[PDB]
């Protein structure tokens, strides 16, 4: 509204996240598969 | 994602959706059950044999 320009609003919180883990009775170490992304956020 | 689909990027709405409880979990339980059997459907059709000829 102040200076005239058109700003696209892109929703945050994007891309799928998966949890690759053995049973918690085995180990608590987990691998996290991030769909729809490159290795950046982490 | 049934928290994201219903309430987009919203804390006030997501707090209201958490009052609905297991609804979000039971939908993904059925979608995962599909996602598992669709890999099983492909497993039953294309691999009937252990050896690659
Ligand atoms: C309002 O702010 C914009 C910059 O965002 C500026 O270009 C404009 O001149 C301002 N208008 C007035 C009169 O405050
Ligand atoms: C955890 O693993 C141990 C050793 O294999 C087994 O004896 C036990 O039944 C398991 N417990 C659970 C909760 O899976
Ligand atoms: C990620 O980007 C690199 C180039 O910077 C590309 O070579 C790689 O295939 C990309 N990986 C994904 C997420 O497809």
């Amino acid at each position: 509204p102040q200076t005239l320009e058109i700003l696209d609003i892109t929703p945050c919180s994007f891309g799928g996240v998966s949890v690759i883990t053995p049973g918690t009775n085995t180990s608590n170490q987990v691998a996290v598969l991030y769909q729809d992304v490159n290795c950046t956020e982490v | 994602d049934c928290t994201m689909y219903i309430c987009g990027d919203s804390t006030e709405c997501s707090n209201l959706l958490l009052q609905y409880g297991s609804f979000c979990t039971q939908l993904n339980r059925a979608l995962t059950g599909i996602a598992v059997e669709q890999d099983k459907n492909t497993q039953e059709v294309f691999a009937q044999v252990k050896q690659i000829y």
